[PDB]
């Protein structure tokens, strides 16, 4: 919903840093499906859409 | 055409478990660009013309193994394209300038780049592909076309394989002809480019009229009366691995000269339009025996020069195009330089087709079309019967019956060579074997029909009994063995043709004069199979254990 403070979904630990640390492992060994995952989510600007970074946070807590 | 934005259901037949057993499965996918000749600007270039672009590559080995069932899964196909990349390659190299180097973007041999994308174990794609998920069908247009709606509807596409079935049903109707472009040769010369060839193949009449729609590049697609063609950047020998596909009426095509023009393309789109074919090549569809020409790689012949002898459409009827005409040209030329010498119009270029055209009706046995017209050359029916049954069993199967009822003309008519008739009961045999199997199997409903309808022999019965007798009898020539064997591995059917032909000569005479010695071959038929099972087997044990199968 932010994008002058991105870093605020960042304060919530469970899980705070690990959450970082997946997406982090994931980058390095998963990177077909991660560049997948990266342009998939390209298509759908309706509420269809899938917020990696909010699925991560509630995921991971 | 945002039709198939959504919609795109597609089954591409023809596949098979023999086709799975191929040790290691793929798809391959090209793509190619239509519209300006190059992406850049500075000048003009023709609307709608084609280099390609770069091949995406997955394997399909145990995805069509079926082993995982997922409908929405949108596997993603790494789009390995032709690297137009000069942007950080080659910018900053230091400490060693001399550098004159050129760029290959179409300049690039397919069989390396197919090859390679099988063999690259890691292509990246830069964010570039698509998105399918292969499902694998069993059944055909019935099954999926009922059964999958959700997965086949009437709009789904078909592409038809290059393969005869294995389960051959008769009348799976073919009228399918399939024609491949793989490479020719094109040198430098004058302008050290190699001339930008656009394969203008073209479809006539007898006449060279052009006809409509018969080009069909796209299986699925539809129709055109004229086919341009991509573009490769003057290799000196330019390889396509290009695909069209055709389909003519069966008769018209016997009558059909099909031309291919080659079209010169400068850079810019006016001069592109101004120039015509600086070579004209083309090819009949047919033989004059009566047969279609032979499949398989066909280099081709081309020429430049003239263009009215290119193009008078009467006259280049009597031209070269391909390599096997272009050679019993010459040699009939080798033996007479008498109305036809090769010209002075022959260029240095080059191109070659592997055809392989499944269809019903076309017919590439130099053999089979001797036997069928023999009347006129009834004198090679001694190589015909030797050469039969080396015969494939597919171009049998596709005309059996008509060839049945030639070999009985020869039977009947010709009455004189009773070994010739031996030699024509062996390839019957031969045809009723190949008949038997499960790779045709679909046939035995169309014998049926041919013999309770079309079964117009009447002294068959009389003349193969006895031969077949003198076979049994006279088997214990090891050599005159496997012919018995198989034979036996065929009694039911001919003995079928023999009953058809007594009755059919009963109601023709409303009696017999011959049933008595008729009754009596079957008598001493019995006879040589006691006296078979009573020589020593050592010669036919498996034959003999046959003979009571």
């Amino acid at each position: 919903i932010n994008h002058v403070n991105p870093a605020m979904d960042f304060t919530q630990t469970p899980p705070g840093m690990l959450a970082l640390d997946n997406m982090l492992y994931f980058a390095k060994h998963h990177q077909d499906a991660y560049i997948r995952i990266v342009l998939e989510n390209s298509s759908r600007e309706d509420k269809h859409e899938c917020p990696f970074g909010r699925s991560s946070i509630e995921l991971t807590k | 055409e945002i039709e198939k934005l959504n919609n795109l259901q597609a089954v591409f037949t023809d596949l098979s478990s023999m086709d799975l057993i191929r040790p290691r499965v793929s798809l391959v996918c090209q793509i190619v660009r239509v519209g300006h000749m190059e992406l850049k600007e500075g000048k003009k270039h023709t609307c709608g013309l084609r280099r390609p672009f770069g091949v995406a590559v997955m394997d399909i080995t145990d995805i069509i193994h079926g082993k995982v069932d997922d409908e929405e899964k949108q596997h993603f196909i790494p789009f390995q394209q032709i690297a137009m990349e000069t942007y950080i390659r080659q910018r900053q190299l230091i400490m060693s300038p001399l550098i004159t180097s050129h760029v290959i973007g179409e300049n690039e041999p397919l069989t390396s780049v197919l090859n390679k994308v099988i063999a690259a174990k890691e292509v990246n794609h830069k964010g570039q592909g698509l998105w399918v998920s292969l499902k694998l069908l069993p059944g055909d247009l019935t099954q999926v076309q009922k059964n999958f709606s959700h997965l086949v509807d009437r709009s789904t596409a078909i592409a038809r394989k290059m393969g005869f079935p294995e389960i051959i049903l008769p009348g799976d109707v073919r009228n399918d002809i399939y024609v491949t472009l793989i490479h020719g040769e094109f040198d430098k010369g004058k302008k050290k480019t190699p001339k930008n060839v656009e394969v203008t193949m073209s479809v006539h009449d007898e006449e060279g009229k052009l006809l409509e729609k018969a080009i069909h590049p796209g299986a699925g697609y539809e129709g055109i009366s004229e086919y341009k063609s991509v573009v490769y950047y003057q290799v000196k020998q330019p390889c396509w691995y290009e695909t069209v596909k055709v389909s003519i009426a069966i008769e018209e095509v016997t009558r059909c000269h099909i031309r291919f023009t080659f079209r010169h393309r400068s850079s810019q789109e006016t001069r592109d339009k101004s120039e015509r074919a600086f070579g004209v090549a083309f090819v009949k569809l047919m033989n004059p025996d009566g047969t279609t020409l032979q499949d398989g790689r066909h280099d081709l012949v081309v020429y430049k020069g003239d263009n009215k002898k290119m193009e008078d459409a009467k006259f280049y009827l009597t031209l070269p195009g391909t390599k096997m005409e272009m050679e019993e040209k010459e040699l009939q030329a080798s033996k007479n330089l008498v109305t036809f010498t090769p010209s002075k119009d022959s260029t240095k270029d080059s191109f070659q087709i592997a055809t392989l055209i499944c269809s019903t009706k076309l017919t590439q046995n130099v053999d089979l079309l001797g036997l069928l017209n023999w009347r006129s050359n009834s004198q090679n029916i001694k190589h015909n019967l030797k050469k039969l049954m080396e015969v494939d069993g597919g171009e049998i199967v596709k005309f059996l019956q008509d060839t049945l009822d030639a070999l009985f003309n020869i039977m009947m008519e010709m009455s004189d060579s009773e070994t010739y008739d031996f030699l024509v009961f062996d390839a019957l045999v031969f045809i009723i074997s190949l008949i038997g199997d499960i790779k045709f199997q679909h046939f035995n409903p169309v014998l049926e029909t041919y013999i309770y309808k079309h079964f117009s022999a009447t002294l068959a019965y009389v003349k193969l009994s006895k031969v077949l007798n003198f076979y049994v009898a006279n088997a214990d020539d090891s050599s005159k063995t496997e012919l018995l064997f198989a034979a036996l591995k065929a009694l039911k059917y001919l003995f079928r043709f023999i009953i058809q032909s007594r009755v059919l000569y009963l109601r023709f005479y409303g009696q017999s004069k011959d049933g008595d010695e008729f009754n009596n071959s079957i008598r001493q038929l019995f006879l040589a199979f006691n006296m078979l099972m009573d020589r020593p087997l050592e010669e036919a044990v498996k034959i003999k254990g046959a003979a009571l199968k």
